[PDB]
């Protein structure tokens, strides 16, 4: 079951929690710290603000993309997957190529 | 001179909380046709969300009887106006016993009736609550000290197994109290 | 005797406290609530933000509302008879026919 | 009696509190959490900010919508059901079909 | 009389956690059949990460053990209602 992001709000799947690469061999465990890349699965349209029609948001569905785990940010359970829905204020930056 | 007393069938202390419903007879004892019996380990304060079971009961049209540890003023009052208007009869009485021997009686009392015991300290909720979880009986009289249950539905394997059960866990334990307090 | 509003405030009455409707029969106590509905008595000019001239509310004066009883809420006497004071943000919706 | 929220308004009424559904067979505890699906039954206008006009809401009368249960919803009693009331804000998605 | 008690295979101190799961035979104590026993080094909380575990027991109905240095109140009212219930057994 596919969903849909209602404008300005984006939702992305997240990896794996603390991606096992450091050292490049050497496995981390958890230092109360979680993973901040992800990848974008549904987008809105774009933001309504600002009255003057809606402005679509810079990340498109296939960018791979950095976040702020802060408040805003909510789980949820798709497929029974566990997916997180943010806003475009939120992420950070985005990784191509 | 001698005096011998015998209680027949479910019978214990502590009777109900509010006088103020009453039913056929009089000295205070209110006598329920074919009871539905509820049984709870914690106390309430909210009466609104017990909408699915009272609600249901008044779809029923069979008289309620509770069981807690206590109940609250408010209530008691919407319970005492609903009996009142004789809507649904309705009856409440504080927890017997203290800490896990009032518990160990509610089991007995579940089993004995039918129903199941619901319990905070376990998963389902005061929310949770479902026509199974709630005991039947053919007939039950409380009074103003004393409450008693005349006959569950309750099969009489069930009342086997408990029996043994509690029976087992007289087997142990020294001191007597204790041992009487089981038997 | 009659009141004004002053422009984005409406002015309603409340029915009655925790209207007796729970089960059909059942009478519920007092859980320190309330009643939400009332029907409109006054409303004023409309809002006055961004400037251009003053836009009127959408709530007129008959109108059966549903609100919230917020921090902004307030009440007073009038003909010896208790009435709510409001703004419009606090109003939710409106009952019809 | 149907109901008409004030624009920006959204009325939606809530499923099961929590589905139980973990594991397909096993019922869940109680982890102080609810449930943030719901179905839309009513919706206002629009939002009226910026002044210019009203613009409509992106949410239609009888989506099944996932939301966010912040501080603006409010809970009320309409022909003994117990329904939600909150804001466009407040919706984060829709699941279609 | 004296009398002699043998215990074969395997037996050391520390019993159930609740009693309110019981098996076909009475004094409390449960026995299972064909049993399932998963071991820990940590203490647990949550009961959704046992997704992996549950699941499989789900796809299998067979009865399950666990050890741990303990088990919570919550967990232990999700297995109790789980066991109260019938939909698995499990202590």
């Amino acid at each position: 079951m596919n969903i849909r992001p209602l404008h300005d709000r984006v939702i992305v799947k997240r990896k794996e929690v603390e991606t096992k690469s450091a050292g490049g061999i050497v496995l981390t465990g958890s230092a109360a710290a979680k993973s901040t890349r992800g990848e974008v699965l549904a987008v809105g349209n774009g933001r309504i603000l600002e009255n003057g029609e809606v402005k679509p948001l810079d990340v498109k569905v296939g960018d791979i993309v950095i976040f702020n785990d802060g408040y805003g940010v909510k789980s949820e359970k798709i497929d029974n997957e566990e997916v997180l829905i943010m806003s475009e204020s939120d992420i950070l930056a985005i990784v191509e190529a | 001179q001698d005096e011998l007393d015998v209680v027949e069938g479910m019978q214990f202390d502590r009777g109900y909380l509010s006088p103020y419903f009453i039913n056929k007879p009089e000295t205070g004892a209110v006598e329920l046709e074919s009871p539905f019996i509820l049984l709870a380990d914690k106390k309430i304060s909210n009466i609104r969300e017990m909408l699915p079971v009272l609600e249901a009961v008044a779809k029923a049209g069979k008289p309620l009887l509770i069981i807690a540890e206590d109940v609250e003023g408010e209530a008691l009052a919407t319970l005492v106006v609903n009996t009142m208007r004789g809507i649904v009869k309705v009856a409440a009485v504080k927890a017997p016993g203290f800490g896990d021997r009032r518990k160990a009686m509610l089991q007995d009392i579940a089993t004995l009736t039918g129903g199941t015991v619901i319990s905070e300290e376990i998963g389902m909720e005061l929310e949770k609550a479902t026509l199974e979880d709630l005991g039947q009986a053919k007939r039950v009289v409380i009074n103003k000290d004393t409450t008693t249950i005349i006959d569950g539905v309750g099969e009489e394997a069930a009342i086997q197994g408990r029996v043994a059960q509690i029976r087992q866990q007289i087997e142990e334990a020294t001191s007597d109290y204790d041992r009487e307090k089981l038997q």
